């Protein structure tokens, strides 16, 4: 199935030096593609959410009744999450849970012969029906998400160990 | 199953523990009527907590010595305690007739018959356009499913503060 | 064939749904007794007499505890009818003894009608021919409904009259204020 | 049911048949659907007919229209000295109210007992004339619908169109008289009647 | 679906047919694709023809008002304040409900189909076409038609309207962001011109008394 799926690009054709695609069944690979894409979409929102919170741009004007948006724009984005109120993080953890509960319980699961998780709300999903154009588009989602997976690990290797990256660690935000 | 009403768009049919096949067809028919009755009771319970929790109350006297002024002054879960014993005897008595009548229909809903319809006033609802009644049965169950979570949240907020983040500093709780 | 009331048990063989309240409820097999002057005829006559005595006893309690005793008996004044008997016996004991000997002649005649009605076949159990309004003349389906309604209200009143004796002889209050006591004690 | 759609199409060619609740397809007392659809037609016509006499009767009794002569044995005229016509129903008497209610209650009775009923072969709203049906022993001179005879000679198509503009003037006066009495108990309830209506503030939905 | 792509052959052959979100093959409310492709066509026709109705409502409402009465209370206008976006609040609230009553009735006549004279746009009718008032005019009183109340057009040949339908939504979508170059030019503005306008109610859509 690893020949018939997106992710195969021109620099590395089918990059699998440990042969972990054919290690399990097709449900194991279908779990792996659903976990590469979910790690892609989180890290793509993570790389964007680090850069637009290190650039200083923020919402107006008060996040809570006590916590402003501008007080979290001054600190680093990895330390701004510690200052989000506990009722606000519970609002985030509830909608994330209710999206994970829905995508794993929508019919014909992805580990079976089913689709990968789509938009929970609102359900449209914007997908092109042209399979020659859509296959390149989801080839573009993966390696942009692959680069964003390395990028957000570079953002936490610059905020924990001073150094570790040449074009960062001179910046009071990363 | 999906031809049944309560199957909807986001999760339909939602049954991860496969409880629908734990019994026979008559067990599922008992499960549907119990979900429908848990829904209708909780929708009256979520609204009865929201209305009496604000201060909306009837004008005048509930009994000879208990007005609605004193019951709205309390939180609703202990407002039931100051209702007179002849007041709960009147409420529980008409529910007893309502539960006896909807059970004593000529075919039981466990055996394929009708689910509990209105007793007093006994408006007929049979030929009310099965396509429109299909959508409205889904909105009865979905509003029942949400209100059952809601009234269980209201009791949990009234005794364990901080159980729900949206009702922490609420004065009705 | 299984009993209707106890579907794990076989049907008792002398009960075949001919009598009014027959749903096969004889687990102890007491309808099979045929020895010490007692058979299914005697038990049905005993059931029907226990039905009718207990039916009159319930409304006989609920008449006095609502509307008071009859005139000539206003010396009662107690809602507990197990205690109000002894105030009528304390003042006008002759009318109770008038009724108790009038019952004694009626019951000894009814005891002859039971045993002669059993040896012959011209008397149903509990039948005395007391149909003066004549409900039994037409609509045998509607007459069997009255035979079942007598048994159904009589079996219910047997528990009620036995209870009002026992919860009158133990609480010394009366049936309707035992009912109000229980309503305020077990209210939720 | 087939004729109820044909009636409402003539009342509005845009809104042909309007039924959100689908109340037109129910029974009430287990009669049939076609017999209760004459009950619903009668009750709509009776609601609109009462409300349209109530709307005229409001604007007469809200202004100062107290007509001579007062018909009593002591005095006690028509109690327009409050004025405010929901207050003026309270200030009649207690015993005068049963004379008004029971007289309408005969006309409610006579529309049920006499010539033909709306939960049968229908024509709802058709009040039976007092001349026929042989139940009243007086007899009385006039009828309720045509006392002076105006106007016999109108064709069927001239009177079939009458109920359709009686139903539409009856539906509007249901909204009309209720917009007055809503401002008698809550102001701002209708937006264009602020300040006109004097806030009766009692209970309009109780006689005594 | 194919008739949508035929309009893009006539709209801009340099760019061409262009859906980035690929909404031309989706379905909304489970009502199918061919109803979805006509909801999308009617929505941007109604978005454009409102924006072109507001683009000319932004260039003369700044510069020229009629001065007469405006109300039965004196102060006989909102007293421009030539910034047009800010003239809406003090109009007052009683006038905004009358505007929101006719547009509630005008858009109720559009999705009606004129009492059933025309079909519905999801089920067959041309999407820009407003149903005429010919069935209301036949019954109640003389009302003028919404599109052409006087009968100036219907002199055209048939091939000219489809070359003007394609000119309409092409002029429509430019005025969609054209009118959004004005009220976005009043809250952290962002443009080369500078100078047009300044105010800060910023949107949405009623003001100080409600909710
Ligand atoms: C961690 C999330 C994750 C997951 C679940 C996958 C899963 C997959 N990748 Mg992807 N990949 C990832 C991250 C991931 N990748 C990243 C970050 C890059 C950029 C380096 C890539 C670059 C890449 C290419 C170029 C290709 C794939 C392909 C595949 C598929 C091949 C099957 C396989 O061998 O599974 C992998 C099995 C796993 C269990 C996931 C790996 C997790 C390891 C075992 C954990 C240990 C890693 C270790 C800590 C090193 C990380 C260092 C870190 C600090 C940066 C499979 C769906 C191929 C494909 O799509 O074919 C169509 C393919 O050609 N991947
Ligand atoms: C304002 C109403 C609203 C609400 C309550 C939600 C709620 C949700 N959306 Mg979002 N969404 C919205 C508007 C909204 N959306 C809008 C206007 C867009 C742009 C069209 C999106 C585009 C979007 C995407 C792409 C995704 C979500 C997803 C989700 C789910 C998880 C994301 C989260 O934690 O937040 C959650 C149920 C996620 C989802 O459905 O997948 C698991 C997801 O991937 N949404
Ligand atoms: C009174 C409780 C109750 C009962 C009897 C039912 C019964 C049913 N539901 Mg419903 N449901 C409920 C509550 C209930 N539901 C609530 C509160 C929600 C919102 C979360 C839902 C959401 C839901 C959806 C989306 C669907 C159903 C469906 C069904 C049918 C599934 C078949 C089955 O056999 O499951 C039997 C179910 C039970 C025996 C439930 C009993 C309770 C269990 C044993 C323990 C639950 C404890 C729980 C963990 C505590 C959580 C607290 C809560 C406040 C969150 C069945 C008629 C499906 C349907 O309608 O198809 C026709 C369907 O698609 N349910
Ligand atoms: C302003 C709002 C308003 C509305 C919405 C209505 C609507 C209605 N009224 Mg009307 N009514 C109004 C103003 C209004 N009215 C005013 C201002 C008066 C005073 C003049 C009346 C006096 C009036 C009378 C005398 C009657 C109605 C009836 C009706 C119903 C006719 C359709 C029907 O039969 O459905 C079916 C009915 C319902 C859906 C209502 C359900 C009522 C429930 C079940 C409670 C029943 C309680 C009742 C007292 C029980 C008595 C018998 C019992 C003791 C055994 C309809 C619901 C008629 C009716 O309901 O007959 C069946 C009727 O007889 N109305
Ligand atoms: C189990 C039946 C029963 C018994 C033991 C009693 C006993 C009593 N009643 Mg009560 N009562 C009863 C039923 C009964 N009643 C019924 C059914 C009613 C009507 C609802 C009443 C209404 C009532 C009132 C209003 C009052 C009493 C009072 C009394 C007390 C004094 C009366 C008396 O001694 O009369 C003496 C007995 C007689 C005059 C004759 C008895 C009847 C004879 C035996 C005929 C029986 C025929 C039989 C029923 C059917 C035919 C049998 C056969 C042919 C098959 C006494 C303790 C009074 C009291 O003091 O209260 C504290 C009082 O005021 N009773
Ligand atoms: C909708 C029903 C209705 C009801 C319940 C009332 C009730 C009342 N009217 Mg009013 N009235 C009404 C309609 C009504 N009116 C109409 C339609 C008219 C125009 C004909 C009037 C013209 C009118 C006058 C001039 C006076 C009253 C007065 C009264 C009050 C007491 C005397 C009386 O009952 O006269 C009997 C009712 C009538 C004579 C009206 C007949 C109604 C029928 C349906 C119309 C046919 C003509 C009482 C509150 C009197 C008063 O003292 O007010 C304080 C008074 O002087 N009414
Ligand atoms: C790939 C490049 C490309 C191609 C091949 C086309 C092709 C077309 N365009 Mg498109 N368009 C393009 C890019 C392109 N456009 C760009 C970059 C823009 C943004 C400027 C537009 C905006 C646009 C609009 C708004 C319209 C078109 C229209 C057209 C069609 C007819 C144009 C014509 O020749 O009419 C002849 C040209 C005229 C008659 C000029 C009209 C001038 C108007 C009436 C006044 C404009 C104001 C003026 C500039 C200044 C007035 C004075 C001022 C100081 C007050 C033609 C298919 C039209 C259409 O779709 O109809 C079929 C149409 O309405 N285009
Ligand atoms: C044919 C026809 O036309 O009819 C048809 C069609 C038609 C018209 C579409 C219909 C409809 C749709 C309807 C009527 C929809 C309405 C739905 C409705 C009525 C939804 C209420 C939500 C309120 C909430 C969630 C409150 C939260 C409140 C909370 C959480 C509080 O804390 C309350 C509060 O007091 C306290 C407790 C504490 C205070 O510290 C705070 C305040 C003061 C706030 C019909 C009638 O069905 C049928
Ligand atoms: C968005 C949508 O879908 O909407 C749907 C929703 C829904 C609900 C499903 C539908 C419906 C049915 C509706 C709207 C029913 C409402 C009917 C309504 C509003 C009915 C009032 C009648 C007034 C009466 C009977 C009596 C007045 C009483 C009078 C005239 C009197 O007795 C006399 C009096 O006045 C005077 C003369 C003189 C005074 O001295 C004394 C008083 C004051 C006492 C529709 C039609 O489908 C529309
Ligand atoms: C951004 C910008 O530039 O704009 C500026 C300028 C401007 C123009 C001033 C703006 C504005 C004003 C706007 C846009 C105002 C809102 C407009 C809008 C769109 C308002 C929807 C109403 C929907 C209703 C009432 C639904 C009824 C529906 C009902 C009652 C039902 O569903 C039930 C029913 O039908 C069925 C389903 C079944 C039947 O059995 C029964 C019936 C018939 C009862 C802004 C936003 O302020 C700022
Ligand atoms: C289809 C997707 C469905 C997603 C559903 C998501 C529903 C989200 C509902 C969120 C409602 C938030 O409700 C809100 O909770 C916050 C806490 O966060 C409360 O906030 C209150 O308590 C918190 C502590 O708990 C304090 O820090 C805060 O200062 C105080 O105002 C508000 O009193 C309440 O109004």
């Amino acid at each position: 199935k690893v020949d018939e799926m997106p992710g195969a690009t021109a620099p590395l054709g089918k990059f699998d030096p440990l042969n972990l695609a054919t290690l399990g069944s097709e449900s194991t690979l279908a779990w792996f593609r659903a976990a590469e894409l979910k790690h892609s979409r989180v890290a793509m929102l993570a790389t964007t959410g680090y850069l637009v919170q290190a650039a200083g741009i923020h919402f107006p004007g008060m996040l809570s009744s006590d916590v402003s948006f501008e007080s979290l724009s001054a600190m680093k984005p990895l330390d701004a999450w510690d200052a989000v109120p506990e009722g606000g993080k519970n609002q985030i953890y509830f909608t994330i849970f209710l999206a994970e509960f829905i995508t794993e319980c929508k019919g014909t699961h992805y580990t079976k012969g089913g689709p990968l998780p789509t938009i929970v709300f609102p359900p449209i999903d914007f997908s092109t029906v042209n399979p020659e154009q859509l296959k390149t588009r989801q080839n573009r989602e993966l390696n942009n998400g692959r680069l964003a997976m390395i990028a957000i690990m570079s953002f936490v290797a610059a905020a924990n160990i001073p150094g570790s990256v040449p074009a960062l660690a001179g910046n009071p935000m990363f | 199953l999906s031809s049944l009403p309560g199957s909807t768009a986001p999760v339909g049919p939602f049954d991860p523990l496969n409880l629908a096949d734990s019994g026979s067809e008559e067990t599922l028919a008992w499960f549907r009527a119990s979900e429908l009755k848990h829904g209708r009771v909780a929708m009256l319970a979520t609204t009865g907590y929201l209305v009496q929790g604000a201060g909306i109350h009837f004008p005048g006297m509930l009994s000879s010595d208990v007005s609605f002024e004193s019951l709205s002054a309390m939180k609703p879960l202990e407002a039931w305690d100051a209702v007179p014993d002849a007041g709960k005897a009147q409420i529980l008595g008409t529910i007893f007739i309502a539960e006896m009548i909807t059970e004593s229909k000529p075919v039981h809903y466990t055996k394929g018959g009708p689910m509990p319809t209105m007793v007093f006033p006994a408006i007929d609802f049979s030929g009310v356009d099965a396509a429109t009644l299909k959508r409205k049965q889904d909105s009865e169950l979905n509003n029942g499913r949400l209100a059952m979570i809601a009234i269980m949240s209201f009791i949990s907020a009234a005794n364990i503060p901080g159980s729900v983040p949206a009702l922490t500093n609420n004065p009705a709780f | 064939e299984k009993s209707q009331s106890l579907p794990f048990m076989n049907r008792p063989p002398l009960l075949d749904g001919s009598m009014a309240g027959d749903v096969g409820f004889d687990p102890l097999g007491l309808s099979n007794i045929d020895d010490v002057g007692i058979d299914l005829y005697w038990l049905r006559e005993a059931e029907i007499k226990h039905c009718r005595v207990a039916m009159l006893a319930v409304v006989g309690i609920l008449q006095v505890e609502i509307f008071g005793p009859a005139p000539g008996c206003e010396m009662a004044t107690d809602k507990c009818q197990m205690d109000a008997f002894w105030q009528i016996w304390g003042a006008h004991p002759q009318y109770i003894a008038f009724g108790l000997i009038m019952i004694m002649m009626i019951e000894m005649i009814s005891g002859i009608a039971t045993t002669q009605g059993r040896e012959s076949g011209e008397r149903a159990p509990g039948d005395f021919g007391l149909d003066p309004l004549g409900y039994g003349k037409g609509d045998a389906a509607g007459y069997a409904r009255l035979q079942a309604q007598e048994i159904a209200n009589g079996r219910l009143a047997m528990f009620a009259a036995a209870g009002e004796i026992m919860q009158g002889c133990t609480t010394h209050q009366g049936a309707l204020e035992n009912l109000m006591t229980a309503l305020r004690d077990n209210s939720f | 049911k087939d004729d109820l759609i044909a009636i409402a199409e003539k009342s509005n060619p845009v809104l042909k048949y309007y039924d959100p609740l689908q109340l037109g397809s129910t029974t009430i007392w287990g009669e049939t659907n076609s017999a209760t659809i004459g009950f619903l037609r009668q009750s709509e016509i009776k609601h609109g007919r009462i409300a349209m006499a109530a709307f005229v009767g409001y604007i007469v009794q809200a202004n100062g229209i107290h007509f001579p002569w007062p018909m009593s044995f002591d005095g006690t005229p028509f109690p327009a000295d409050a004025g405010s016509p929901p207050e003026q129903w309270d200030a009649l008497s207690d015993a005068a109210k049963w004379q008004i209610i029971l007289f309408i209650g005969f006309l409610e009775w006579f529309s049920e007992a006499a010539g033909k009923h709306y939960m049968r072969g229908g024509k709802p709203g058709a009040f039976p004339n007092f001349s026929d049906s042989d139940l009243i022993p007086h007899p009385v001179p006039l009828n309720l619908y045509d006392p002076f005879g105006f106007s016999k000679g109108k064709t069927e198509a001239q009177k079939a169109d009458g109920l359709i503009k009686e139903l539409n003037n009856g539906r509007l006066a249901m909204i009309g008289i209720m917009g007055f009495l809503a401002e008698q108990k809550v102001e701002g309830s209708v937006p264009l009647l602020k300040g006109v209506v004097p806030h009766y503030d009692g209970e309009v939905m109780a006689p005594f | 679906k194919a008739e949508l792509e035929a309009i893009a052959k006539k709209a801009n052959p340099t760019l061409g047919y262009y859906d980035p979100l690929s909404l031309a093959d989706k379905d909304f409310w489970g009502k199918g694709n061919d109803a979805t492709i006509a909801f999308l066509r009617q929505s941007e026709i109604k978005h454009g023809r409102i924006a072109m109705f507001a683009f000319v409502g932004y260039i003369v409402q700044s510069n020229f008002v009629f001065p007469w009465a405006q109300t039965l209370a004196g102060a006989p206008h909102p007293s421009a304040d030539l910034s047009p976006e800010a003239q809406w609040d003090a109009i007052p609230l009683g006038a905004k409900w009358q505007i929101f009553a006719v547009i509630s009735a005008l858009e109720l006549w559009d999705e009606c189909g004129g009492g059933g004279v025309l079909p519905h746009y999801t089920k067959g009718r041309k999407p820009g076409q407003y149903p005429p008032f010919t069935l209301f005019r036949d019954n109640v009183h003389f009302v003028l038609d919404l599109y052409d109340p006087f009968g100036f057009n219907k002199n055209m040949s048939e091939e000219t309207k489809e070359r003007r339908l394609v000119s309409e939504l092409n002029n429509g979508r430019l005025a969609m962001l054209g009118i959004f170059g004005f009220l976005c030019a009043d809250t952290i503005p962002g443009s080369v011109p500078l100078l047009n306008d300044i105010a800060i109610p910023y949107s949405g859509q009623v003001m100080q008394p409600f909710e």
